[PDB]
């Protein structure tokens, strides 16, 4: 089924 | 003074959900206000060790608590993170934290008055479920209300979370809502479709993700910050600014909370409110750079932002702006021209007056500004005129058509306003005229005193001209007898036969057809 993301890849600084 | 083994230990900071209640910022708490339970733990100690120890320490069964380590991320957030309590339970404290010292962990527990009533730490399938945080935004109070957290399967659709949100917020069921994700400071993205599942709805779905919601209501538009998106852009740009009254010396001032993205109008509105008054009644000042104090006046129509105005403050000083409260409206104040001239009253004496017509105005306007201000004489005309004087001679009378922009008082005493005498109101145009009169004595460049307009009559004879001069000129017969009277044009003069010469009107007219050049005038020869 559907899963969570492992880490956050967007909108870094 | 560390002592031998201090380097084998780490600080673990535990934060409880009650610390999230009240927070108005991004994420779950403000690092500077949060209250921790602090543990000093061996770096090499295990997870089960700390967990059991913590259980007994805190007054909860070990089965009934859950640990969510706090995770500082490159995207500018600190968020609770997933920890498998069993799988990873034999890794070390320093391991599990990736060498963060101090290490912060969110500790989930049960009420436990609800735990007396039987409730338990919920099912968490680390693969198919997600823990989400819920915040409710109220536009009326402009605030965030912490609504706690939920567990839900990932595949559950956004629409199914609405009743829990309505419940936690005190909303009557089936109230329409707007949902946002709080991604990070200055990014709040509206969730467009409630009918998809959580993995599609949220940006990159993780435990600790935040949903912010609000009533979808027309009264929201009455608020200064109608949506959570706006609320968070505002909070991201907030800046405190001290305002001082320029007129009032040494004034410490008052602090107003503003946003760097505000324009002239918005700033005006806020400061105008804290003073209880019309924003149109204020004028503001820019900064002098490094010197404290008021700089140049800020036009009402300024196009920039508060950030532009604040850009010259260094990293740490108080940011400070000066204003002035205005007796009048600022668009008018800006366009106001200060016209200084002489009022000449019924007693033939001069007073200094400053009138303020509109700079686009005309002579008629300046005149009535002056008429509003003064006492006229006795019987008289109630009609005024404007003279232009240079070197104690009248160079000309001004017509009311004339725009005020056509004059330049190169001197403060150049312009005179005076009440028109009764004999001069409407002159009999064929047989009499007005002449300008000035005092001189050696030469005709030797002028002094107060000049004036005199009526002279055709065929009339000079002695009663001398008498007409007499009655107005304030003084008596002796060195009025000093006087020798001349007709003057440009370069030179000649002295009227004091008798007998009978007035011939234009020994005083200019060359026929020529207006622009200054007329002949009647000179008075006497000293002071």
């Amino acid at each position: 089924g559907p899963r969570k993301c492992a880490r956050k890849t967007r909108h870094a600084e | 003074p560390l002592g031998s083994e201090a380097h084998l230990y780490m600080q673990v900071q535990i934060v409880a959900e009650d610390q999230f209640c009240g927070h108005q910022g991004n994420d779950m708490y403000d690092e500077e206000k949060v209250k921790y339970t602090v543990f000093k733990v061996l770096k090499n100690s295990s997870l089960a060790e700390f967990v059991q120890s913590l259980s007994q320490t805190m007054g909860f069964p070990q089965d009934q608590i859950r640990l969510w380590p706090m995770q500082a991320r490159s995207n500018g957030t600190k968020r609770p993170a997933m920890l498998d309590n069993e799988a990873d339970g034999n890794k070390t404290m320093i391991e599990l934290s990736d060498n963060e010292n101090p290490w912060t962990i969110f500790l989930e527990t049960v009420d436990p008055e609800l735990a007396a009533s039987g409730a338990t730490l919920p099912k968490f399938d680390k693969d198919h479920d997600v823990m989400l945080f819920l915040k409710m935004y109220d536009p009326k109070t402009r605030s965030l209300n912490y609504c706690g957290h939920i567990y839900t399967p990932i595949s559950c659709k956004i629409r199914d979370l609405l009743p829990v949100m309505c419940d936690r917020a005190g909303f009557i069921q089936d109230t329409s809502l707007i949902l946002y994700e709080e991604v990070k400071p200055n990014l709040t993205e509206r969730i467009q479709d409630y009918d998809v599942s959580l993995d599609k709805a949220l940006d990159e779905l993780m435990d600790g993700d935040i949903i912010v919601f609000q009533k979808d209501d027309p009264e929201n538009d009455n608020s200064e910050l109608p949506t959570a998106k706006e609320y968070f852009r505002d909070l991201y740009h907030r800046v405190d600014v001290i305002f001082c009254d320029k007129t009032i010396p040494n004034d410490p001032g008052f602090v107003v909370t503003l946003s760097n993205r505000m324009n002239y109008f918005q700033v005006a509105k806020t400061v105008a409110q804290r003073l209880n008054t019309d924003p149109m009644l204020l004028q503001f000042f820019k900064s002098q750079g490094y010197r404290d104090g008021p700089g140049n006046p800020l036009r009402h129509n300024y196009e920039g932002t508060l950030r532009d105005l604040l850009q010259f403050f260094k990293p740490r000083q108080p940011k400070k702006l000066y204003y002035q409260q205005l007796k009048m409206k600022i668009t008018d104040f800006e366009n106001r021209r200060s016209f200084k001239c002489i009022w000449l009253n019924s007693q033939f004496r001069e007073e200094e007056i400053t009138l303020y017509p509109d700079k686009h105005g005309c002579v008629r306007d300046l005149l009535e500004e002056c008429k509003k201000a003064v006492e006229l004489g006795e019987k008289a005309s109630g009609k005024l005129r404007l003279l232009e004087i240079v070197s104690y001679k009248i160079i000309g009378v001004h017509q009311e058509d004339e725009l005020l922009e056509c004059l330049s008082p190169a001197t403060s005493r150049t312009f005179r306003i005076e009440e028109i005498p009764l004999d001069q109101v409407d002159i009999d145009k064929e047989n009499e005229m007005l002449v300008t009169v000035a005092h001189f004595h050696k030469e005709v460049f030797g002028t002094f005193g107060i000049p004036f307009l005199l009526r002279i009559h055709q065929g009339e004879h000079f002695r009663e001209v001398m008498k007409r001069i007499q009655s107005l000129l304030d003084i008596q017969e002796k060195e009025f007898e000093k006087f020798k009277f001349a007709i003057v044009m440009m370069g030179r003069h000649q002295y009227i036969n004091e008798d007998e010469y009978e007035v011939n009107l234009k020994d005083f007219e200019p060359q026929p057809g020529n207006m622009s050049h200054p007329r002949p005038w009647l000179g008075l020869d006497h000293f002071n």
